[PDB]
RNA sequence: UAGAGAGUUAAACAGUACGUGAAACUGCUUAGAGGUUAAGCCCGAUGAACCUGAAUAUCCGUUAUGGAAAAUUCAUCAUUAAAAUUGUAAUAUUUAAAUAAUAUUAUGAGAAUAGUGUGCAUUUUUUCCAUAUAAGGACAUUGUAAUCUAUUAGCAUAUAC
RNA sequence: UGAUAAAGUGCUGAUAGAUUUAUAUGAUUACAGUGCGUUAAUUUUUCGGAAUUAUAUAAUGGCAUAAUUAUCAUUGAUUUUUGUGUUUAUUAUAUGCACUUGUAUGAUUAACAAUGCGAAAGAUUCAGGAUACCUUCGGGACCCGUCUUGAAACACGGACCAAGGAGUCUAACAUAUGUGCAAGUUAUUGGGAUAUAAACCUAAUAGCGUAAUUAACUUGACUAAUAAUGGGAUUAGUUUUU
RNA sequence: CAUCUAGUAGCUGGUUCCUUCCGAAGUUUCCCUCAGGAUAGCUGGUGCAUAUAAAUAAUCUUAUCUGGUAAAG
RNA sequence: UUGUAUACCUAUACAUUACCGCUAAAGUAGAUGAUUUAUAUUACUUGUGAUAUAAAUUUUGAAACUUUAGUGAGUAGGAAGGUACAAUGGUAUGCGUAGAAGUGUUUGGCGUAAGCCUGCAUGGAGCUGCCAUUGGUACAGAUCUUGGUGGAUAGUAGCAA
């Protein structure tokens, strides 16, 4: 499925030692076997590229359940594309006849964080997880986070 | 010095030389002569060189676009003297060749020119 | 995985060409979101650009003559190329080829005051008739002086 | 997908009658409407109508029947005869030779077209020419 | 004879001979055909004087003449008799050459429609069959 | 002899796409006759970068075009894309813009056009300018890979934070020696 | 055993190394040569053998004349019947206003195709051949003479210091 | 007296070479020369002949000052920008029309002449050819692979032939390039629909990405609805714009 | 004897087509490291940013700082 | 031998030129009555321009043509393009008992080269060019593997308890 026309086995094709050397051409494991040894003779190679190999920073959680630490978040950034898609400007006019009832945890997010820059606009938006400036920033334009799963 | 002669060149040793053998750089590449449009493209509106001998005159008369007269050219690219050489590794004090001949360059460039 | 099979359709598989893949405007209806590709190019006839005279009125010319123009000719045994690159040349390889020719003169007649044959035309041609012409330089400083 | 220009390099390199032929680089292509068989640009099949195509005979060894143009007023989708249009000079080499180049009021491919009715005219000129060689 | 080409030039060809492979006359198992000597310390390699020469660059032919033929022409193969008519237009600069499993029945058309079209055959007479 | 010729001599641009795409050479053989029949560095920058990869051409947003188009003296333009067009969501009000690209997405052709406004293909453009008036020449920012963070990593210095190749994210994964200055030293 | 002659077969160079029948290695034939790194080799030639390629008409002109044939839309034209092109116009379609492009119609000028006729050649049109100028001219291989580049050698017409 | 230097000074005799498909997609371009050309004097060999002098304008020298500028040494000498006549010399422009076998042929090689006819099938003439050799001769020329600072090596391998004979597949990642879509993306475990281990359609997930950090607990990216990193510097481009 | 087993080898040996272009290294640090790595240097490939100055960069002159070797004692 | 003099000889160096490559730069893409060029009528300048009638060149594998310059050492190594072998998908209205593959060869060639085409001779039923995609893909070496063979040597090896 690979060439091989492209490959260079048929470049090397006569040449005696195949990309290889004279002198120290191709042995089988002049160094070791894979990760050793990362503290002897491939010490500079592990430190630089890999530091933070070779210790231990702890607390065991034996068993982690990563469904615990789920929480899948949403700026402030978004947060306007989840309502549709002309009510967007149709409130805009301007008539503030709309904060629009927004519920993550049915869009699949249950944090709202704050990165934002959000416009002028009311909304009415129902995370289970506060950012504290998230609910600043919702607040200065009269909204609110209602605290619910 | 020991790779190289130098001396001081005649009026008639300056005009053979851009005569006959004298190059000229167009646009990184290397040009003949065969006419004075090929000196005149590339000196007339910066510097006041039309002609072959303007290029003679400011070189010399070393005049104030020396600097341009000659990097204007190629290196001449010589021929061969005819007799040939001295030793060419002792001076010319010595025996013969490297260093300055001084007024001897106008002899050894009818061989090469 | 080359293009161009001769197809025949029949009516009612032509119809469908509108339902499978989408439509210029709306997406398709059997293959859920699928719009059509896009190309990088519209217009896409080389020949119609390149007439065309939004693109004709801006360009430059295809000033045209082509340089192949090389040998490089020897201007010390040529003269037709040194009276080319140098004019001036001309000048003085006249000044001094007309003195020549006056030294010449001054010499076989001097040479010739043993002998003093003619004045004809065989080997004083070249002489006589250039040592009686200082007549006709007689009359430059003569008629010469009414102005 | 209506260009030339665009249908040349969908087949610049690999058509039915493309003729690769093994050292001077390119020089060949055997289509039937070609007039210098090349493979250059348009000297070409389907061109969209300047295919101009200048053959034998119908009745060998006749003339030079010329395959014209085809041009627009079809759609340039081909013929049960629609699209193709068909007409052919005779009776001399020096008066159809100038009822072809008249026939072509436009000039681009009319010199490949008056050198190859010249060569087909040629073809078929030892039927009278070059006898029984005693 | 035949119509030669297109006012002709004069063929130079820098030098006639070919390449033999390095000691391929010692052995029976070398071809001559060139091989590109490796070996470390190989004197073809390393170009001494009096040894077999390598092919450089410097050897090859002028380019309004590369693979004419020395009747002037450039050679093209032919197949059969529709492949021949593709020469009616490059007579004054192809040869043509009848492929060499081409029969004896159809070299005949091949040979015929090849003095119409004025094609100079390579290899007329040839799977003749002179006979009726 | 003579002096001494290694590199590079040989230049290492491009000069073709390395694209057997048609519809792309069909814009090259248009530029390379517009950038030489009209001199102009629009029409070189054009061609040159259709040259280029699919790095060297990222994509550029919506909203930075948008944004982009906050240039003054300039309300008739055209965004000129030698790339892509990709929609953004974190702009609620597309304006009325002009926009030439390879590849528009096709959300974000929805929202120029509802505005509405014009994509553009460069044969458009080369009928609308052929020396590229009226327009706004706009890349994406290069270097916005994950990739080139990655470029390159030997600890010592304090410029480095240049993102090591590591399977996984947590502790046990790279953290310790070297990371940490209870284990070994900080880097 | 077999050899030789027959014989079968399309063929025994298919007869049990039974398709093909390579190289190594040599018996015989044939052709040159042999004390000359041990041979073999490279380069440039060489004798012998063999092989390959190569004139299509004038100077200081794809000539004046003169002959010959034949289309019988052409012949110069006039007339007719068609088939498309190009460029106007219009309608229905796409891309709804123009724009474009596609069919379906019409229009004009100029061409081309087949038919008839001051005429079949009415002096023209197509198609062939001897007849002038300076030559067999063209071709290749030579010799000559002149030109230009790069180059070698040799003489001496005067000036200055 | 000699030496050094300069003047297409000039002349003589050689040698080797001569791209060039002038449109298998851009003028044979300009220069210059030669042919009919109102005159009138002054000479010339006396031949269709030949020379000279006489026309304006623009310079440039030599000379005679008067300025000026500025310097080796200054009794003077050199020098820059001038001026005007005195003057005596020299170049340039004022050659239009038609024609012709006179330069760059815009890497020019082009001519006169000799030899030889590409015969219907097949000779011959001229030039060329290490075709695989053989003959002859002069120059060159050690045996390859290999490890090596160094191999012809008294380093190892190889008597000769034919066939076989050594950088792969896979998992994972990286960079690069290709391609598709692009805040996405990827159906590929399955299920459908049938035409057949392919192709087609598709639910719900999931991976990776879009949000990180921290040992962990927490926490989580500025008032851009409008500032691409905010600001600055270096900045290709833009009817920008003067 | 058969299998595990094609056990492993920083070691010896071999590693199969042509032309074109560019062209090394025997040094650094570190390693139970000294017939070997990893590391940096040297190399190539692939680009990219800038083509009908006053951008800079590298051996001399100038200005300045530095030096304890030859010589000197 | 020391010190000199002229005149020669000798590189793959240097100069010029022809040719190959590589590098770097530059040109060219209205074909519809597009561009020219030579004549032939009129506006008019003296002359040029325009309409008209008299022959050609140009559909430049836009990956092509055209122009100009420089340049050339190479192990280990990298990279481009090219060539051999076998297949699969397309393709060539391909080839073939009127002789395919293979082999043999002083048949003639082409290619810088790997290699290719061709004639004849043997052979007897299959095979090749192109586009793509490939793979158990190219041998002189490994005291390589299998097989066959040569000298030594028809033997001073030897066949003598």
């Amino acid at each position: 499925m690979s060439n091989i026309k492209r490959k260079k086995t048929r470049k090397l094709r006569g040449h005696v030692s195949h990309g290889h050397g004279r002198i120290g051409k191709h042995r089988k494991h002049p160094g070791g076997r894979g990760n050793a040894g990362g503290m002897h003779h491939h010490r500079i190679n592990f430190d630089k590229y890999h530091p933070g190999y070779f210790g231990k920073v702890g607390m065991r959680n034996f068993h982690l359940r990563r469904q615990h630490k789920f929480r899948p978040e949403i700026n402030l950034d978004k947060l306007w594309s989840l309502v549709g898609a002309e009510k967007f400007a149709e409130l805009e006019k301007e008539k503030s006849t709309k904060a629009p009832v927004i519920d993550l945890v049915k869009f699949g997010y249950y944090k709202l964080l704050g990165r934002g820059h959000l416009p002028a606009r009311p909304v009415i938006v129902k995370a289970k997880y506060f950012s504290k400036k998230a609910e600043d920033k919702i607040k200065k334009a009269g909204g609110v986070c209602l605290l619910s799963a | 010095e020991p790779y190289i002669t130098w001396g001081y060149p005649n009026l008639k040793s300056v005009r053979e030389l851009i005569y006959k053998r004298g190059f000229v750089k167009h646009n990184r590449q290397r040009v003949p002569i065969t006419d004075n449009f090929v000196i005149e493209r590339k000196l007339r509106q910066a510097h006041q060189i039309q002609c072959v001998e303007d290029l003679v005159h400011e070189i010399f008369t070393v005049g104030p676009n020396f600097k341009y007269a000659s990097n204007f050219l190629w290196p001449f690219k010589l021929n061969t003297p005819t007799g040939g050489w001295r030793k060419k590794a002792n001076h010319y004090v010595n025996g013969g060749d490297f260093g300055n001949r001084e007024d001897q360059i106008n002899r050894l460039l009818r061989k090469m020119v | 995985g080359h293009v161009g099979r001769f197809v025949i359709w029949t009516e009612s598989a032509f119809a469908r060409l509108n339902d499978l893949f989408g439509t210029w405007k709306k997406p398709s209806t059997l293959k859920k979101g699928y719009n059509l590709p896009q190309p990088k190019m519209a217009n896409t006839d080389l020949s119609r650009l390149l007439k065309s005279e939004e693109i004709r009125k801006v360009l430059r010319d295809p000033r045209k003559r082509v340089f192949r123009s090389v040998r490089r000719l020897n201007p010390l045994t040529n003269v037709r190329q040194l009276i080319k690159l140098n004019p001036y040349a001309e000048v003085l390889k006249r000044r001094a080829a007309l003195a020549a020719e006056k030294r010449t003169v001054a010499k076989v007649l001097a040479k010739a005051k043993k002998q003093n044959v003619e004045l004809a035309k065989s080997h004083f041609a070249n002489v006589a008739t250039k040592a009686a012409a200082n007549r006709a330089k007689l009359l430059a400083a003569r008629k010469k002086k009414v102005a | 997908a209506t260009s030339s220009h665009l249908n040349w390099l969908i087949i610049r390199n690999n058509n039915a009658f493309l003729l690769k032929k093994r050292d001077v680089k390119k020089p060949f292509s055997t289509e039937p409407n070609n007039l210098a068989s090349v493979s250059s640009y348009r000297y070409s099949g389907i061109v969209h109508k300047k295919t101009l195509g200048v053959v034998p005979a119908a009745d060998k060894k006749g003339f030079t029947a010329v395959l014209k143009k085809g041009k627009y007023a079809q759609r340039p989708a081909k013929n049960t005869v629609r699209v193709d249009f068909k007409a052919g000079p005779r009776r001399s080499l020096k008066k159809l030779k100038n009822l072809l180049i008249g026939s072509k009021y436009r000039k681009d491919l009319t010199q490949a077209a008056l050198r190859r009715a010249s060569a087909v005219l040629r073809s078929q000129k030892p039927a009278p020419v070059k006898g029984k060689k005693a | 004879m035949t119509i030669r080409p297109a006012y002709r030039p004069k063929i130079v060809k820098k030098r006639t001979k070919h390449f033999i492979r390095h000691q391929s006359d010692r052995y029976a198992k070398l071809s001559h055909k060139w091989r590109k000597p490796k070996g470390i310390d190989n004197r073809v390699r390393r170009r001494f004087k009096g040894q077999y020469l390598m092919p450089n660059i410097g050897y090859g032919s002028n380019k309004r003449t590369r693979h004419m033929l020395p009747t002037g022409f450039k050679k093209f193969l032919v197949h059969n008799v529709r492949e021949l008519e593709v020469l009616l237009m490059q007579n004054r600069v192809y040869c043509g050459e009848i492929a060499h499993g081409v029969s004896s029945k159809k070299r005949k058309e091949i040979v015929e429609r090849a003095k119409q079209l004025s094609v100079r055959l390579t290899n007329p007479n040839g799977r003749l069959r002179s006979q009726e | 002899g003579i002096d001494i010729n290694h590199k590079y001599d040989r230049k290492v641009r491009r000069t073709e796409p390395k694209s057997q795409d048609v519809y792309l050479r069909l814009l090259v053989k248009l530029y390379r006759f517009l950038q030489r029949r009209t001199n102009k560095k629009f029409n070189r920058i054009i061609l040159k970068r259709l040259f280029m990869s699919k790095i060297n051409r990222p994509p550029l947003s919506l909203q930075r075009i948008a944004r982009f188009f906050k240039a003054a003296n300039q309300p008739e333009s055209t965004i000129v894309v030698v790339g892509t067009v990709t929609d953004d969501a974190r702009l609620l009000v597309v304006p009325k813009l002009t926009v030439c690209a390879l590849h528009v997405t096709q959300t974000a052709r929805e929202r120029i056009l509802k505005a509405g406004g014009e994509v553009l293909t460069f044969d458009q453009l080369a009928l609308r300018s052929p020396t590229g008036k009226n327009t706004l020449l706009l890349q994406g920012r290069r270097t916005a890979r994950t990739a080139c963070k990655h470029f390159g990593k030997a600890p010592g210095v304090p410029h480095s934070h240049t993102r090591p190749y590591v399977r996984s994210k947590g502790r046990k994964f790279e953290r310790a020696r070297g990371r940490r200055s209870s284990c070994g030293y900080k880097k």
